[PDB]
RNA sequence: CUCUGAACCUGUGGUAGGUCAGCAUCAGUUUUCGGGGGCGGAAAAAGAAUAAGGGAAGGUGGCUGUUUAUAGCCCUUGUUGUAAUACGUCCACUGGGGACUGAGGACUGCGGCUUGCCAAGGAUGCUGACAUAAUGGU
RNA sequence: CUGCCGAAGUUUCCGGAUAGCAGAAACUCAGAUCAGUUUUAUGAGUAUGUAAAAUGAGAGUUUCUAGUGGGCCAUUUUUGGUAAGCAGAACUGGCGAUGCGGGAUGAACCGAACGUGAGGUUAAGGUGCCGGAAUGUACGCUCAUCAGACGAAAAGGUGUUAGUUCAUAUGAACUAGCCCUGGGCGCUUAAGCGUACUACCCAUACCUCACCGUCUGGGUUAGCUUUGAGAAGCUCAGACGAGUAGGCAGGCGUGGAGGUUUGUGACGAAGCCUUGGGCGUGAGCCUGGGUCGAACAGCCUCUAGU
RNA sequence: AUGUAUAAAAAUAGAGGUAGGCUACUCUCCUGUAUCGUAGAAGAUGGGCGAUGGUUGAU
């Protein structure tokens, strides 16, 4: 439907592929996208399953970070040995956790890449971050730590913001051309 | 023409009809009327010249 | 504040295409809003124009317009085909249009 | 979608037989060309009855008498594999006599393979008694306490803001 | 050409394929 | 003669001109007013509702 | 009256880009093993009769009309019914001398020059 | 006298071509939404309403067992009925939206209205702007 | 240069004479015959041949005259085989003369056979992204820690899924399916597999139209004010369009010759140069500008060291 | 460019808000088709009334 010129997308259970196709095609529509929390992608099957598929692909430059894993997808599922793939793969920015400029910023969420609604209850599925901690990243402990940093700066801003919406939704009502005119459904 | 024409629609209605009201009375009397086969038949090709 | 946007926002996708033929005579057209093959039936026939702008100006203008209408929709997703007055060029892929509403039939 | 349709046929009269004898059949098929086809593959599998030397007399399409009733049908088949030779019963519940044959066409395809050739339906029969029932998911099905979790149904409007609540 | 095939006598018996 | 091939499924005027009987036709002619008997004996129902 | 060019880039010779030696002009390709010939896909076009112009508007130029040599007066002459259909052209060879006397004459019985203006000035 | 659209004055009279656009009324092709109606199908099956009878349930009341209660359900007839709907089929029944084409060049013909008129042997009207750029070409 | 026809690649006798295939001419015919046709029935042994109904097409010649006179693959039939494979013949078409959509790619696989185009609709194959098109619907099966997706392979499984049957809620024996063991990115209540139903994508294919050409069938002279008689013209209609060898027709260009243009040229011939313009399907032709300095061209015919 | 407008986290198979004193509460979710913003020669000139507030620019 509607889109926006930047979009930041927070990958926090979304499916690796799901996603990638989704922002692949995106990104050939010219649109920009950035997605953040690229540590917390989530792949269907063993944590086992993937380990193996990414030893196999250890035995090229082998990135570990999870978000030029991420981009390793995207990558592919873009022409990039043509100039039109070349300028779809700098339009997109991947980045662990959430860096202060995508802070305080809107994240949309794609649900059709979204696990909940996508993987069968009880099925077993490993995380990326998680996933990429034994195979050569190290940064897992210290990006969780500014993680929640984050979030309690950002609980508390929600907290102001959600003390200062009392006091209009109050006045809401209080106003009595609200109750006047309501028969147009607002 | 014209009467042609009329009276060979006319034909086809009673045609119609009749063939509905034979199948109704045996369905109502139990027995089992078959209706005539067709002599005419349109045929389409369907498959290349290769 | 609110500018004017008497027209509706769009994306030029592709041509008219199979897996190794083009055809440029036909552009494909999403139509940001519309979702579906029905809903595409309302943009039938609107005019479509791509804007740009090229540094040599002409008339004191620097605003280049080629115009278009949409023909009919491409798909089940709401994308629609339009046809311009020149060929869009292959490099638009993914730049934006707009979809007037006229000519109107509501 | 399959319809049930009743089809008579018998053979044609000659001098050796005056009258011939009357042979009905039930069977499913989408269209009534499948259905008279398939009957002529029984009779002659069966009564080895040529068609050529036979007709069919009466077609009807069958309507359910009761679709606004959940009823539980016991359906018969016989298996064409490798080994060629197999017959299985199995129990769905459902409201319409098609809707358990097109139920029962999905889990053959689904589990041995098989074909709508290959499957000849013998006999579909309702099996009112709750004691008749063979079948355990049936049988938990026929309980006065039937309350249960929604089964998960995951479901352009790309970019959703919120997380969606995905919840009852 | 269209004829008619009486029940009397000769009702229709119901067959199932052989097991 | 004939330049250009009409349908006269579309052109009103050149169905005229072939079938000089449109112009009195009565498709649709109410046949069952008032009667509609229903015609399905006993015997008929029985063998329908079989098995 | 509209004139319809089925096609307007030139039939080029097959490889006649890749050497100096091979001229432009078309020449039918005789390889057997060649591409060009069994009309491949990415292949060159060929001259085939079906690009052939509409027979009415062929020899027409753009402005509708048909081009007629003309080498001295008594050739422009020719064209005082023809006006409408024809344009006169004054061939490469004729001096400026004859050049002006056919303008002049041209005008006079209204034909249109497809190059009056050759080999002269103006003198208002 | 006639003629010279003959020169000029007086006309302030009229009528005004090429490229690119917009719309309307049409014709050919086509695509996509509807509305109404006839007929067939067990003259749909259901179902509601509905006067009854019988039965059992995964059993209401009474008390798992029980039989309409202090909930009801199923079956059968009856039932309004000539029901409705779905589906199939048909209408020389009708209302819109979109796109691509305009070949031919006096009149002939086949038709429909009422000599004339027409959607009937292939596009014409009404406008503009730019032209002194647009349209193109290289 | 263009256009129109267009094989065969092999019977048979034996380097061949035939024939076949493909054209030319003259004949006689559409009230006559014919067919990689289907029947009917007679017989004969489900088929078989013959004789006489349907369907389609107007048919039969005679004469002489180019090329071919290899095979590959595939289908079916096959005889023996024999580590197993395979080999051997025969049967039949396709390619070989043939591009196009799909098949990741690929010459043998699936569709489809070709004038130049506009629009529409499809085939085969497809619709997560690369990629045009549903991250469609409704059921199920599958968890792999090598699935799947496009021979050790038999089987085993404290592996499942549905389970059936038999014993007395359980257990045993079994019934199959799938997994484990024995194009890319990525996908796992699928973007996997099987089934059913809608929608959608696009080939040179199909339909409508325009245009080119060819073939075929007509019309056209007391040459009517429709004037449209280069009758070698004009005009109307329909069908058709791959192509090697080869056959045939019409055109483009070059040197010289006869005739002609009461032809072009020092106010600039010829030549050359040019991101100038135009014409022709093409060979080619016309032209502007620049350069240049003495000759040259169109048309009919003739000619060739073209 | 054409509103170049929108900051919870979190489960989802339950969470958040709301309130009482982590134990007992309640309400909402079932997406954003929401919310903010939007009237004027793209937005004029005055008279006002009414806010005497709001919208903001400038440092």
């Amino acid at each position: 439907s509607e889109f926006q010129k930047v979009v930041v997308i927070d990958a926090k259970g979304h499916l690796l592929g799901r996603l990638a196709s989704v922002v692949a095609k995106q990104l050939l529509g010219g649109q920009k996208v950035v997605v953040v929390r690229c540590e917390e992608l989530n792949i269907s099957g063993h944590f086992f399953r993937n380990k193996l598929k990414y030893l196999a692909y250890l035995r090229a430059f082998h990135f570990r970070a999870p978000s030029r894993i991420f981009q390793k997808a995207v990558r592919g599922m873009l022409p990039h040995k043509t100039a039109r793939g070349q300028a779809a793969l700098e339009h997109l920015q991947a980045v662990e956790g959430i860096p202060p400029p995508f802070d305080k910023q809107k994240r949309v969420v794609v649900p059709a890449a979204l696990r909940v609604l996508r993987l069968k209850p009880g099925r077993k599925y490993c995380t990326v971050g998680r996933l990429s901690s034994e195979v050569g990243w190290k940064y897992n402990d210290i990006v969780a730590k500014l993680e929640e940093r984050r979030k309690v700066k950002s609980a508390a801003f929600y907290q102001a913001k959600l003390a200062k919406q009392k006091k209009i939704a109050s006045a809401k009502e209080a106003s009595p051309v609200n109750q006047k005119l309501s028969q147009f459904g607002y | 023409i014209a009467k042609r024409a009329e009276a060979y629609e006319a034909e086809y209605r009673a045609a119609e009809r009749e063939q509905i009201e034979l199948a109704r009375k045996a369905r109502a009397e139990g027995n089992y009327f078959v209706p005539h086969e067709p002599k005419l038949i349109f045929v389409v090709r369907i498959r290349g010249i290769n | 504040a609110q500018g004017h946007r008497l027209y509706v926002k769009a994306k030029h996708l592709s041509f008219q295409r199979s897996k190794h033929v083009i055809h440029p005579g036909t552009s494909i057209v999403k139509i940001e809003g519309c979702d579906s093959k029905e809903e595409a039936q309302f943009y039938l026939g609107k005019r479509v124009c791509y804007v740009y702008k090229s540094s040599k100006a002409v008339r004191g203008s620097k605003i280049r317009v080629i115009w278009g209408t949409i023909a009919r929709p491409h798909g089940n997703s709401g994308a629609v085909r339009a046809r311009f007055v020149h060929n869009l060029p292959a490099k638009t892929f993914g730049s934006s249009l707009r979809v007037m509403l006229y000519p109107s039939n509501i | 979608a399959l319809k049930e349709y009743q089809v008579v046929g018998r053979k044609v009269p000659t001098e050796h037989e005056p009258v011939p004898k009357l042979f009905r059949m039930r069977l499913f098929a989408p269209n009534e060309s499948v259905a008279k086809s398939r009957y002529w593959y029984f009779l002659k599998m069966i009564n080895k009855v040529k068609k050529a030397t036979g007709e069919i007399v009466a077609i009807n399409e069958i309507s359910e008498p009761k679709p606004l009733k959940a009823k539980v049908f016991g359906i018969w088949i016989r298996y064409d594999s490798r080994s060629g030779t197999h017959n299985m019963y199995k129990e769905f519940r459902d409201t319409t006599r098609v809707g358990a044959v097109e139920a029962m066409y999905a889990d053959m395809a689904a589990r041995h393979r098989a074909r709508f050739r290959s499957i000849r339906i013998l006999k579909v029969v309702e099996v009112e008694k709750k004691e008749d029932v063979r079948r355990n998911y049936v049988k938990q099905l026929l309980n006065p306490h039937l309350k249960f979790p929604l089964p998960h149904r995951r479901t352009k409007k790309v970019f959703a803001p919120h997380r969606p609540s995905t919840f009852y | 050409k269209a004829h008619f095939v009486s029940t009397e006598n000769n009702e229709p018996v119901t067959l199932h394929p052989v097991a | 003669a004939h330049v250009q091939k009409k349908n006269p499924l579309k052109n009103k005027a050149v169905l005229s001109r072939l079938n000089p009987y449109a112009k009195a036709y009565k498709a649709n002619v109410k046949i069952n007013s008032e009667k509609t008997p229903k015609a399905a004996g006993e015997k008929f129902l029985s063998v329908l509702h079989e098995n | 009256v509209n004139i319809i060019k089925k096609r307007t880039k030139p039939f080029k010779r097959h490889q006649s880009d890749r050497f100096k030696r091979v001229g432009e002009s078309w020449r039918k390709p005789r390889g057997i093993d060649s591409c060009v010939r069994r009309r491949f896909r990415g292949t060159i076009s060929m001259p085939k009769i079906g690009y052939g112009n509409n027979k009415k508007t062929r020899y027409c130029m753009p402005n509708g009309l048909k081009a007629f040599l003309v080498r001295n007066v008594s050739d422009v002459e020719l064209l005082l019914m023809h006006n409408k259909t024809y344009a006169a052209e004054i061939a490469g060879n004729v001096s400026a001398r004859k050049r002006v006397e056919i303008v002049e004459k041209a005008r006079a019985l209204g034909v249109k020059v497809t190059n009056a203006g050759a080999k002269v000035r103006s003198q208002e």
